[PDB]
């Protein structure tokens, strides 16, 4: 999911 | 000494361009041998047929997950996840390659390209590799994804393998 | 009814202009009201003569923290820092006041204006406003900040207080 | 801290  | 890696991009079964990663082993040797060992394929599975599954603009293009194939799966080759082996390289501008995770010491086989510095991620993602040849390969690649990161077309690593 | 606040900005000391915002109050009113009462300094703490401590050009300029001035303090009216409201609105522009944390429910005082729209953030941070008049006085001040947030003059709220 |  990261990176943000 | 350092492996060097390529990928031979694909949008949408159209050949787009090849990429080529020279992977710093000399600094983070675990990280860089888990990326080239899923490039090559020997050990049973890797990347060859996956597909960036989320390009921002400006940011970067992030894939490597061939199992799910949407960023929720992905496995290395020391099992599902590992440690963050140390946070030497920093991401100082585009065509640094480093690691996806979903938190710390959970890197699998996901990682992303950065088309821009992103100072920010410094010291929550391992940097292990940069681009060598073809950064306009991945240039390109950012028009067909979105703010959000859905893509508008399937982006695969056609073929990829070792160089040297 | 929903209350519009303002902040007249001075780049060590020269006045630079005035921002006015309006507070969603109909959909997060203890969050609007927090800001309010601060930008009154009704309470006997508040805004007037903190700065902006992080402008990051392209993002967002941080400010609120009146306590150590430095992003470490901060203290809401309700006894340092309280839960997050809701997040109904989402950060679709440049414009949006939100609230800036220390990860969920840390909400306190500081607040940062988006240059940019950051989708990535909606669902993390809550938005409670929106610049109404002087954006151009927001956009100007990018002008004194860094990739890394570190303002090269010194941004002040020299003055607020309540509109409507 | 946060937005980052």
């Amino acid at each position: 999911a990261a990176p943000f | 000494v350092n492996p060097t890696v390529f990928f031979d991009i694909a949008v949408d079964g159209e050949p787009l361009g090849r990429v080529s990663f020279e992977l710093f082993a000399d600094k983070v040797p675990k990280t860089a041998e888990n990326f080239r060992a899923l490039s090559t394929g020997e050990k049973g599975f890797g990347y060859k047929g996956s597909c960036f599954h989320r390009i921002i603009p400006g940011f970067m293009c992030q894939g490597g997950d061939f199992t799910r194939h949407n960023g929720t799966g992905g496995k290395s080759i020391y099992g599902e996840k590992f440690e963050d082996e140390n946070f030497i390289l920093k991401h100082t501008g585009p065509g640094i390659l480093s690691m996806a995770n979903a938190g710390p010491n959970t890197n699998g086989s996901q990682f992303f390209i950065c088309t821009a510095k992103t100072e920010w991620l410094d010291g929550k993602h391992v940097v292990f590799g940069k681009v060598k040849e073809g950064m306009n390969i991945v240039e390109a690649m950012e028009r067909f994804g979105s703010r959000n990161g859905k893509t508008s077309k399937k982006i695969t690593i056609a073929d990829c393998g070792q160089l040297e």
